């Protein structure tokens, strides 16, 4: 370099 | 789920090489936070930290060479120290995400519902590909709970930007090259966001 947050 | 319920729950687990806490405080109204940044939601760092150049920022960052997923502790568990000091001392926040998605998209939400629609406005009319979330789509960033709304009023854009969007931005999508391949798209994107903060928060 692992991409989901309400 | 997460690996992890906290960030003392992380520390205690994690070596602590593998991820680290950034911080620059201006005094500015709004704060920049980026929890997810480094290897967990590639990208986010970049963003930040261009953006630290006119405002405050706390940047969390994975540096593991593979493996940050594990260091993704959602917002409303985020409590390490230092962001609950800086969020605090602000009075908006606006917060940056990634998702898995490889069409370029821009999810905007928060509980600061006019500025998070203007914001999208403007993405859209600058040829961004940003939709509003309204308060009952799932990670909405509306949670009292949510690092990003423990601010002087409680008021936040969330910003989600999918996977597509962000490998747009750089020649070299890794944690090593990210911020010096950052391409024409990066500034062009960071400086319709340099425009908004400025005109959105007098
Ligand atoms: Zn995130």
């Amino acid at each position: 370099e692992x991409x989901x947050x309400x | 789920e997460d690996v992890y319920q906290n960030f003392e729950e992380l520390k205690n687990n994690e070596d602590p090489s593998d991820y680290g806490v950034v911080t620059k405080e201006t005094g500015s109204p709004v704060l920049v936070l980026a929890i997810h940044g480094g290897g967990i939601e590639g990208g986010t760092s970049e963003v930040a930290r261009e953006l630290s150049k006119e405002y405050s920022m706390y940047l969390f960052e994975g540096l593991k060479s593979a493996g940050n997923s594990v260091l993704h502790i959602t917002s409303t568990h985020f409590d390490e120290p230092r962001a609950l000091k800086m969020t605090g001392n602000h009075e908006y926040v606006i917060s940056l995400h990634g998702y898995a998605e490889e069409d370029q998209q821009i999810e905007v939400g928060g509980t600061d519902r006019v500025r998070a629609a203007d914001l999208v406005e403007k993405l859209q009319h600058a040829g961004f590909p940003a939709v509003l979330l309204n308060m009952d789509h799932p990670h909405a960033g509306v949670s009292p709970n949510n690092i990003a709304n423990k601010s002087k009023t409680g008021l936040s854009i969330q910003i989600e930007m999918s996977t597509g969007f962000r490998k747009s931005l750089f020649g070299i999508f890794s944690l090593k090259s990210r911020a010096v391949t950052q391409n024409e798209r990066f500034y062009e994107f960071t400086e319709v966001m340099f425009r908004f903060l400025k005109n959105s928060y007098l």
